[PDB]
């Protein structure tokens, strides 16, 4: 539809967002070789769900999100559908009618630093949790006790968001992963993004 | 119809210093989309800096890039011998659009080296060619310019000789340069005194080299 | 890693076209965007033109509109390039890049040397610049190698078999009036290792298949 689709802009970029504060890029009126999600780098995990890997390239849909934030190895099996945990309760949390893919890698590289990369940042504590594609991007007080805190950081009075700590001698799990979601939405007359074909 | 501009043109700082460049466009840029390569003298273009901020595999730390809208900028905070160069910026989007800079030169800053000078008169093998090459070196020197001025006889020769000029070294980080006179076997044989005159900043009055035919 | 095979070398003759070539292997060719990049020597990258191959409309830059063509061919996933009219402003290298819309590295090529000119392939006359009988420069002097008339180019200048390599200067060619190339080398070594150690050059000139070596003496 004599575009291509920005996807590089999502994958390769420089920084990524906090999971907290996840970014989505929404994707129109161009084509995508999906292809390349197959034969990839190492550490590649790329669970999908409504649809099966190797159609992709053959399908349309109306409009494609990509969401991306940065996470933690061993918690990147929150993202998926019906699960649970401090992220996909309180974070980032998918639906069960899911139509889409999960990509993530390892980026000790990227993220890690040699001091702790302490700017990555993730959400403790919820009153609630997150409906899907809810992104909270609340500063508040917690109140994990009994007195409440009229909006001041006490004992059991909780700043709801932490960083995460990344150095790059911390061991598969503790190490950060870049993680990206597409989407797959299928909805009225215009179907834009398509593949090759 | 992007502008992409660098500043400054040139830039000579001595070495471990701070080197700042500057890319301006004509318009804002998406900024996931502009890169920084160095090249220096007969290699091909090498990448630095993609997406405005992240280093290219290999490129070593000194260097980085930063900058949005319509001002990127690439910065090597330790600049070392061999960290002269031109350097491009380029804009490229996924589409067929994209510009570069006219580029931009950096180099090393030196003490001022006078320099040596030698002249050689062309050789009896080339001579039964019949074409005759008289040859001026000057050897080691900064800063680069130089003037040579070359003398058949006691008259000035303008339009018959070439130069050419080495790149700067990564050890004592001085030019050399070679003047080339060339004239027929002919006219060689005509004249008697070939003589190569250098005036150069390191030197007091200019020097002359001179040899007589025979 | 895909890689960008470039065609060779050429040589055309002024008022002629070329047609540069370039391949990848593998990958996902259809939807990259290729693109070519020109650099006279001496100055700087000109972006010329790129196209898409899953849409075939290609853009050229309002330097070429005339003489410019790209076209590119799934089958064998290669994109070409064809430059008519040509003049000696378009001796120059010429690259392919790509990028990919999963990444944001631009990718290149080889590079291709493109030497227009009516020459025909010579190699080089080797001539002596013999140390002359000063011996008083620092207790150094100079001698060389004058590398004349050769053409396309390019030249390599070797001393002494690889060993001597300090002091061995070796220039930049110029293009003269002949239209052919001529290059200079030189070394700076002590005087007193003059008459006794033996000093050759080795010129090599691939596109002509031509290793001369002299022997530099006074
Ligand atoms: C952006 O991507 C590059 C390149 O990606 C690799 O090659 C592609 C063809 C594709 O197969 C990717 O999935 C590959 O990861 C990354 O550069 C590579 O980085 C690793 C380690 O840094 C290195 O071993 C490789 O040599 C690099 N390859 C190249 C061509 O440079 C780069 O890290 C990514 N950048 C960001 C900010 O995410």
């Amino acid at each position: 539809i004599t575009n291509l689709c920005p996807f590089d802009e999502v994958f390769n970029a420089t920084r990524f967002a906090s999971v907290y504060a996840w970014n989505r890029k929404r994707i129109s009126n161009c084509v995508a070789d999906y292809s390349v999600l197959y034969n990839l780098a190492p550490f590649f995990t790329f669970k999908c769900y409504g649809v099966s890997p190797t159609k992709l390239n053959d399908l349309c849909f109306t409009n494609v999100y990509a969401d991306s934030f940065v996470i933690r190895g061993d918690e990147v099996r929150q993202i998926a559908p019906g699960q649970t945990g401090n992220i996909a309760d309180y974070n980032y949390k998918l639906p069960d009618d899911f139509t889409g893919c999960v990509i993530a890698w390892n980026s000790n590289k990227l993220d890690s630093k040699v001091s702790g990369n302490y700017n990555y940042l993730y959400r403790l504590f919820r009153k609630s949790n997150l409906k899907p594609f809810e992104r909270d991007i609340s500063t508040e007080i917690y109140q994990a006790g009994n007195k409440p805190c009229n909006g001041v950081a006490g004992f059991n009075c909780y700043f709801p968001l932490r960083s995460y700590s990344f150095r790059p001698t911390y061991g598969v799990g503790h190490q950060p992963y870049r993680v990206v979601v597409l989407s797959f939405e299928l909805l009225h007359a215009p179907a834009t993004v398509c593949g090759p074909k | 119809e992007i502008v992409l501009t660098q500043s400054p043109g040139t830039l000579s700082l001595s070495p471990g210093e701070r080197a700042t460049l500057s890319c301006r466009a004509s318009q804002s840029i998406n900024s996931n989309y502009l890169a920084w390569y160095q090249q220096k003298p007969g290699q091909a273009p090498r990448l630095l800096i993609y997406g405005a901020s992240s280093r290219a595999t290999g490129i070593p730390d000194r260097f980085s890039g930063s900058g949005s809208g319509t001002d990127f900028t690439l910065t090597i905070s330790r600049l070392e011998p061999e960290d002269f160069a031109v350097y491009y910026c380029q804009q490229y989007g996924v589409s067929p659009r994209w510009t570069f800079g006219q580029g931009t030169k950096v180099e090393i800053k030196r003490t001022v080296a006078a320099p040596s000078v030698f002249i050689f008169p062309p050789s009896d093998e080339q001579l039964k060619s019949g074409t005759a090459s008289v040859v001026c070196l000057l050897n080691n020197f900064y800063p680069r310019e130089a003037k040579v001025q070359w003398k058949v006889d006691n008259a000035l020769q303008s339009g018959n000789s070439q130069e050419s000029v080495t790149e700067q070294d990564s050890k004592d980080s001085t030019y050399s340069l070679s003047s080339t006179l060339t004239l027929s076997k002919a006219d060689y044989e005509k004249h008697k005194v070939y003589a190569c005159e250098v005036t150069h900043q390191g030197l007091s009055s200019p020097v002359t080299k001179s040899f007589n035919r025979g | 890693q895909v890689q960008l095979v470039q065609s060779g070398a050429e040589m055309k003759k002024p008022g002629s076209s070329v047609k540069v070539s370039c391949q990848a292997s593998g990958g996902t060719f259809s939807t990259y965007v290729i693109s070519w990049v020109r650099q006279a020597p001496g100055q700087g990258l000109e972006w010329m033109g790129g196209i898409i191959p899953i849409f075939n409309t290609p853009h050229y830059a309002q330097k070429f509109q005339g003489r410019v063509t790209i076209t590119a061919d799934e089958s064998t996933s290669t994109a070409y390039m064809e430059l008519s009219s040509l003049t000696s402003g378009d001796t120059a290298v010429y690259y392919c890049a790509r990028v990919s819309q999963w990444e944001l590295l631009v990718y290149w090529g080889q590079g291709t040397l493109v030497t227009v000119s009516s020459a025909s392939t010579k190699g080089p006359s080797v001539f002596p610049l013999a140390p002359s009988s000063k011996s008083t420069s620092g207790g150094t002097a100079a001698l060389g190698c004058l590398v004349k008339d050769y053409f396309p180019e390019p030249v390599t200048v070797s001393w002494n078999s690889g060993a001597l390599t300090s002091g061995v200067h070796t220039f930049p060619a110029v293009l003269q009036s002949s239209g052919l190339y001529s290059l200079s080398s030189v070394v700076t070594v002590p005087s007193s290792s003059l008459g006794t150690q033996t000093y050759i050059c080795n010129v090599n000139h691939k596109p002509s298949n031509t290793k001369v070596d002299k022997k530099v003496e006074p």
